[PDB]
RNA sequence: CGUCAAAGCACUUUGCAAAAGCUAACGUAUCUGUUUCUUGCCUUUUACCAGAAACAGCCGUUUGUAAGGUGUGCUAAUUUGACUGUAUAGUUUUUGUAAUCU
């Protein structure tokens, strides 16, 4: 979903999970918004600790 | 709720429904209003008791009231020189001559 | 030789990354000093691993974390704890920074 | 990337990666010694790379607009070129005039060819410096350019020809021009244009396409004059000047 | 939501349960819910007095538990 | 003034089809083993020329015989002849393989190695199981 | 600005009001090849003069009459057919009729001051109603 | 005659004419504004340096008011507000709006109340964190300065009709009017004790009027000559001294004045570049103030 | 919620709670659930009289706490900005 | 499991060093290797089985072994900042939905 | 997405200021010149040859800020920032196992 270039899925799948993104941040280069995904969705690296 | 975040680092005095009562040093709060008190000293009818850090339950507090305030240009182009006044031998208004 | 000067220039040997003042953190320090002295709190281990398998990484994704000034560099990873101008240019670990 | 930053178009190199790169096997002996120099070339360019030094922005252009002598507008390429052609022409003569070296002749192509025998005397007084004959190459080099366009626009020659022109314009500026004489590091900018011809030619006739006219992929040739004359601007200038 | 709380150390083990109103059951834990909810077998419970009745299978409502104790070493 | 851009998923992917004959086909960075720019500046400092990249002048010319000695040391009497010490070395490991050693640069070491391959038809699904790749079985193992 | 028969077709109301924009480009082209009969500066006034009338009848096909679409209105600005700052200043009060752009900005002049034009007559005298020297304009302000 | 290092001190700064540069209520402090949308902090006795820019107005201090607590700063723009800049932090406090035209004159009260007027006919008198106006005056012609009294019920407002107008917040009751003057009256200023109004007038004379609830008529003290006005209409101020005895003005014929509160002229000294918009005197000694439309403030004795 | 994650933070120290009973228990915290149901270890227990027993192991419902005093040198412990989403305060990296 | 990493897991066993394994850069698995969710577990699976054999050829007890449900294996894409396990992700679930 | 706050906003022209602090692309690009050395070809100078060090110039880039322009609004539009941000009377906190006396 991050990659595929899906704004309107994405941004309703993580409306569920309560993550919020500004419009601004969905066009963004791949990997950079892969990091913030997943910052927000995993947050701190809790199960390794 | 927003009011309630100002009370953050005040000194609280709170009634609890035993009727004792805690004083000591905020430091955060609940959604339901479980309080943790920094320095906490007990009011039991007066006596004095430390306790230290203490964590309030929600159902435990009745009612709560502050005693104290919390515990607390670059430059600029302008330079001044020493200068006399000259008298003008004119007698007239700046527009008008 | 013409090549040593008369007058020394003033030099500093600077070799490994090195902040001036300490960092601010998302915790306090008296707080770890804390969990280092009065607490069961501690552990010590080390990372270890193969060669370019991302140990350094791993400790970069708790850095992230607790320094919050820390931003990711341009053209490659962050590699904090490897504090070593020559591992800076093979871009690999050679020293255990603790 | 997904989104950046709109570099200027001739900051694209386009085949760098080409020489970057070894060398395809089997080929001639001046194919492999254009990749070798054009690598060392970028070699010296990144081993002197300098930080650069922090500085207020100031543009020449901008502080010409702000006088009341400058105005704007907007024209088409070809007309602006010609223009340019004129007006540099018309000053050239002006500077020949002005010294009253009237028996002196500069056709509309940018040569001075006497009109007449000269004496020792005129001959000793018509002798220019190496920024008068430098500028009269480069207006002779962009008056060549000007005209392929001119006759491109004319439908004297379609698009292609026009390319292969340009391409063939920017690899022969030292046998079209002859303004190596009077600066020869030019030198190092036509040995470039060659070793970037062969590299495209190699790469270009592969196959059912063979030997010939042609091959008018001229942006790497076009952007080494450009970064030549990056150079040589404050030079003119200060010579002119 | 809701949390299920942590008793799967404390099953199958003989329990002390501490009741409101000064209430005190033995037995076997051998099941909770959501809401501590929990289940006791062959349990028997003690009076102010101190002597001991058997009291059998019990379903303790969660809300009145005070504590849960065992006491092996 | 024309100096962002932002394009989408389709727009990228038809350049990038368009343009094909124009960008590399390598991915992986450890290509350039040898061949990158700090080897160049290793190999100009220290005046060897791996023979498809560029020569320099030396940049040292200070190898006159002011000493007039041999030093005894680099001597054929005390020395093992296993395998020539090429220039590739001298580059490799600047620091070890020659002596003199000033002005050289070191070049990153090894890169992790790429394992993408680009599907050759579009009809497949993106996640599939590459024939070229490897079975997972290991039925050679001894655990717990 | 120049369109070939291969261009995008502009928007349907163009053709019947491109025969006079044709005529004002003749003009125009005239004007240019006209020499003689003025100093240095006086020979360039008819440009502006048919500019201005250019853009006056633009704008009057949109703001006077509505005969032209607002599409055809926003493509003719963009192709240069009109001068769009000359039709903002037209849209605010005071410069309703306004000469050109060079006889209302400060900088252009000796004093910083706007041109003659500007000034309403009855506050100039008789003797100084003079043709401008910037485009031989006769009174711009929206009084008169 | 003072603890000033030097007699006479010129104060070089700003890009364009200063039109306000108010002193301290300590004495100690003194900030200075003008067309360059700027307010500039100095300080009066030592090295006399800045040591504080207050950048973010949008428009020319028209006036401005320190504050007692000399903590905060308020500022008068052109460009209808009204700002609130906290002087040792130098952030953004509050901005005040609700005008419809160029804020002329400010005044500040003894207890966190500000006042102002401006071309749209119109006093409104603000606390210091309503962000609104809570009481809101209408004339027929535009307002040109105010004065609030100490105490806290009566402001004085002059404007176009040459006419001051006395307004009584809470009692709304108007039929009091010190007339006397017949222009437009670009200053006014109360006595420290709150008895006496300083009055200055495009019709050329600087007067004089008691403030108090009960007079013998004519309340006319007595008016000056000398003080002439130029023909740019600028708004030229007056000045109470520390002890009351001695006001001050500035005219637009290069001349600070200073009258004796008797009727006769004390000093005429010259030595401004322009017409001179802002005089004051120090509250502790004996220190002149100066400000004219020529990028410089003046020091005093 | 930080209240809790005090709580949590506390376990393996020694803390003392006093029920709805009246009687406080000193011993250490091993558990601790968003209920704060709690876990503990060789208690002494001081009756609302003043009768002093021992415990081993018990399992307090949180229910039937009124406070705990936590040791002292917590109270530096980091108070984290806790987003809409999150249920559990831990330093944040991304957008909220 | 290369040769350092053999070496490191018979050192540790040999010093009776308890061993956590990081599976790292799991996201090459989705983004370039793009296996499919099944052959990624296959792999993951046995790279843990190497793991584990390189511990049983020193010592065969049961304490030194490792296996994410015994919570002593993080799945990590240390790139894209995540580093979870199997009680972890499961709490991620239960705190969404319910007890 | 929601609440609060202040800022008209989008695009754009010009001026001023700054741009490595923790070893790192201000520019994923790439020219010219001066001085001091060492070289190449050399009848002498310019013009040159190709390496180094120390310096500069030019073509460009980014950010902050100030004053304007165009198009839309202030009878609303957008942007920026901050936020301990959400339900719920049925056991784990907020719709009472309370009163009664001691
Ligand atoms: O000068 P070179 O690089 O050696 O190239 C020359 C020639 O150039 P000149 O006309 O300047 O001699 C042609 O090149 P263009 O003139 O077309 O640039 C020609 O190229 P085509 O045959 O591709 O037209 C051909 O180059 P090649 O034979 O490599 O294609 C030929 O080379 P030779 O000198 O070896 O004959
Ligand atoms: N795709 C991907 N690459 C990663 C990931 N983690 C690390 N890398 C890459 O792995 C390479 C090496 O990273 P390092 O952190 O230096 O690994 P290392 O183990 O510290 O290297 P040594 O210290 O020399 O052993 C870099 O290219 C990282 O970007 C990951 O999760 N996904
Ligand atoms: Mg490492
Ligand atoms: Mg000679
Ligand atoms: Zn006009
Ligand atoms: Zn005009
Ligand atoms: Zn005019």
């Amino acid at each position: 979903l991050t990659i595929s270039d899906e704004a309107e899925k994405l941004k309703k799948h993580l409306s569920s999970f309560q993550i919020y993104l500004k419009p601004k941040d969905y066009l963004l280069d791949p990997k950079p918004l892969l990091q913030l995904i997943c910052a927000s969705f995993f947050g701190f690296p809790v199960g390794f600790v | 709720t927003t009011k309630m975040v100002s009370l953050l680092n005040h000194s609280l005095n709170v009634t609890t429904k035993d009727g004792r009562t805690f004083v000591g040093q905020l430091l955060a709060f609940d959604g339901f209003m479980n309080l943790v008190l920094s320095d906490c000293q007990e009011y039991r009818h007066e006596e004095k008791r430390m306790l230290g850090l203490v964590i309030l339950r929600g159902e435990f507090i009745v009612s709560l009231s502050v005693q104290g305030p919390p515990p607390m240009l670059l430059s600029g182009p302008g330079v001044a020189r020493p200068a006399g006044r000259g008298i003008p031998l004119g007698q007239a208004p700046v527009g008008l001559a | 030789p013409l090549s040593q000067p008369i007058i020394e220039p003033i030099r500093h040997k600077r070799i490994a990354i090195e902040t001036t003042n300490v960092p601010d953190t998302v915790y306090k320090k008296e707080f770890l000093f804390g969990l280092l002295t009065g607490t069961d709190d501690v552990r010590s281990f080390i990372v270890a691993g193969h060669l370019h398998h991302g140990k350094s990484a791993l400790l970069d994704l708790l850095v992230y974390y607790t320094h919050p000034d820390t931003k990711p560099p341009k053209r490659r990873s962050l590699r904090y704890t490897d504090t070593h101008y020559l591992e800076r240019e093979r871009v690999m670990s050679i020293k255990s920074t603790p | 990337k997904r989104s950046g930053a709109t570099k200027r178009a001739q900051d694209v190199p386009l085949i760098k990666h080409w020489y970057l790169e070894h060398c395809p096997p089997n080929q001639p002996v001046k194919v492999r010694v254009s990749y070798q120099k054009l690598l060392k070339s970028h070699v010296m360019n990144k081993l002197h790379m300098a930080h650069p030094k922090s500085h207020t922005n100031r543009s020449l252009l901008r502080q010409l607009k702000n006088t009341k002598f400058f105005q704007s507008t907007s024209i088409d390429w070809v007309e602006a070129g010609l223009q340019v052609c004129r007006q540099g022409y018309n000053m050239l003569q002006l500077l020949i005039h002005r010294k009253g070296l009237t028996y002196l002749h500069l056709d509309y192509n940018c040569n001075l060819k006497p009109t007449k025998t000269l004496t020792t005397k005129e001959r000793k007084k018509s002798r220019f410096g190496n920024a008068f004959h430098l500028m009269r190459e480069i207006l002779r080099l962009t008056k060549l350019i000007v005209d392929s366009h001119v006759q491109y626009r004319l439908g004297n020659i379609d698009a292609y020809q026009l390319a292969d022109g340009l391409h063939y314009i920017f690899n022969h500026v030292g046998q079209l021009t002859g303004m190596y004489r009077y600066k020869y590091r030019l030198m190092r900018q036509i040995r470039a244009c060659k070793d970037f011809k062969h590299l495209i030619y190699y790469r270009f006739n592969t196959g059912p396409v063979g030997k010939g006219p042609g091959c008018g992929f001229w942006a790497p040739s076009w952007r080494v004059w450009l970064f030549f004359l990056r150079g040589i601007v404050p030079l003119l200038e200060r010579w002119l000047g | 939501k809701a949390g299920a709380p942590d008793l799967k150390k404390y099953l199958d083990r003989q329990v002390f349960v501490q009741l409101n109103g000064s209430r005190k059951v033995y037995g076997v834990l051998r099941g909770y819910d959501i809401f501590l909810n929990i289940v006791l077998e062959d349990s028997i419970e003690e009076k102010v007095d101190g002597e001991k009745v058997k009291i059998g299978s019990v379903a303790i409502r969660g809300n009145s538990v005070i504590m849960i104790e065992t006491l092996d070493k | 003034t024309y100096r962002r851009w932002k394009l989408n998923l389709p727009q990228m992917a038809n350049l990038h089809r368009l343009g094909y004959q124009l960008l590399s086909d390598l991915r992986d960075d450890n290509y350039f083993y040898l061949f990158n720019d700090n080897s160049f500046f290793t190999a100009k400092a220290l005046n060897v020329a791996i023979p498809g990249g560029p020569k320099f002048e030396p940049l040292y010319k200070d190898e006159a015989p002011e000493m007039e000695d041999w030093n005894e040391f680099n001597d054929i009497y005390k020395l093992i002849i296993r395998h020539p010490i090429k220039t590739e070395y001298r580059i490799a490991f600047p620091y070890l393989y020659n002596s003199r050693a000033r002005s050289v640069a070191l070049s990153e070491y090894h890169q992790p190695s790429n394992v993408f391959v680009p599907p050759e038809d579009p009809d497949l699904p993106a996640f599939f199981w590459d024939p070229i790749i490897n079975p997972i079985t290991s039925r050679q193992l001894t655990l717990h | 600005r120049l369109r070939t028969s291969r261009t995008k077709r502009p928007p349907d109301g163009f053709d019947e009001i491109e025969p006079t924009l044709i005529e004002f480009q003749d003009r125009m082209r005239q004007i240019e090849n006209t020499m003689g009969k003025g100093t240095k500066t006086e020979m360039l006034a008819p440009i502006f003069q048919l500019h201005h009338q250019r853009s006056r009848y633009i704008y009057d096909l949109y703001y006077k009459r509505e005969a032209i679409s607002t599409e055809l209105y926003n493509w003719l600005l963009k192709q240069n057919y009109a001068d769009g700052n000359l039709i903002a200043k037209w849209k605010k009060p005071g410069y309703e009729k306004l000469c050109c752009l060079r006889c209302i900005q400060t900088a252009e002049s000796k004093f910083g001051s706007t041109c003659i034009c500007r000034v309403p007559k009855s506050k100039l005298d008789k003797d100084q109603r003079v043709r401008c020297t910037h485009c031989g304009c006769n009174g711009c302000a929206s009084c008169d | 005659t003072s603890d000033l290092n030097v007699p006479n001190l010129q104060m070089f700064g700003h890009t364009a004419e200063v039109l306000v540069a108010r002193f301290d209520p300590s004495g100690s402090y003194f900030a200075s504004g003008g067309m360059d949308r700027q307010i500039l902090l100095w300080n009066v006795f030592g090295d006399v340096k800045n040591y504080g820019v207050l950048n973010g107005c949008k428009g020319a201090i028209t006036d401005l008011q320190w504050s007692r607590d000399s903590r905060v700063v308020y500022c008068s723009s052109s460009d209808t507000h009204l700002m609130s800049w906290d002087a040792v932090s130098g952030q953004k406090i509050r901005k005040h709006k609700g005008h419809a035209g160029v804020v002329n004159a400010l005044d500040v009260l003894k207890v966190e109340l500000l006042t102002s007027v401006s071309d749209d006919c119109t006093m409104k008198v603000w606390d210091s964190r309503s962000k609104d106006c809570i009481k809101t005056i209408e004339e027929k012609y535009p307002l040109t300065a105010v004065a609030i009294a100490q105490q806290g019920t009566q402001v004085f407002i002059g404007g176009i009709d040459g006419a001051i107008k006395i307004w009584d917040l809470r009692n709304n009751h108007c039929s009091h009017v010190l007339k006397g003057h017949k222009d437009i009256i670009t200053s006014l200023a109360i006595s420290k004790d709150g008895s006496s109004l300083l009055s200055n007038s495009m019709d050329n004379t600087v007067r004089i009027f008691d403030v108090k609830p009960f007079a013998s008529a004519q309340r006319q003290l007595q008016i000056f000559e000398g003080a002439i006005h130029g023909q740019e209409h600028n708004l030229l101020g007056v000045a109470w001294s520390r002890n009351s005895r001695f006001v001050g003005a500035g005219s637009s014929d290069k001349n600070v004045y200073v009258w004796s509160a008797t009727g006769d002229l004390r000093y005429v000294l010259p030595g401004h570049e322009g017409s001179v918009n802002h005089v004051d005197f120090h509250p502790h000694q004996d220190i002149i103030l100066s400000c004219s439309s020529d990028r410089t403030i003046f020091l005093g004795e | 919620s930080l209240c809790i994650k005090l709580l949590h933070e506390t376990q393996g120290h020694i803390v003392t709670m006093e029920l709805e009973n009246g009687s406080t228990y000193r011993g250490k915290l091993i558990e601790a659930e968003d209920n704060m149901n709690c876990q503990m270890r060789d208690i002494s227990v001081t009756a609302r009289d003043g009768r002093v027993s021992h415990l081993d192991q018990v399992y307090i419902r949180g229910s039937h706490i009124r406070f705990l005093i936590v040791p002292d040198m917590l109270r530096n412990a980091p108070m984290f900005k806790v987003g809409p989403g999150r249920s559990v305060p831990l330093p944040t990296r991304g957008r909220r | 499991v290369m040769i350092n990493t053999t070496r490191i897991i018979k050192h540790a066993i040999l010093h009776d060093m308890p061993i956590v394994l990081v599976l790292n850069k799991v996201d090459r698995l989705i983004l370039e290797l793009r296996l499919p969710p099944n052959d990624a577990y296959h792999k993951l699976r046995h790279v843990i089985d190497e793991v584990n054999d390189n511990i049983c050829q020193i010592s065969k007890d049961l304490k030194y072994r490792v296996s994410p449900e015994l919570g002593n294996v993080c799945f990590a894409s240390c790139d894209l900042g995540y580093c979870f396990t199997l009680s972890s992700f499961a709490k991620l679930y239960i705190d969404r939905h319910g007890g």
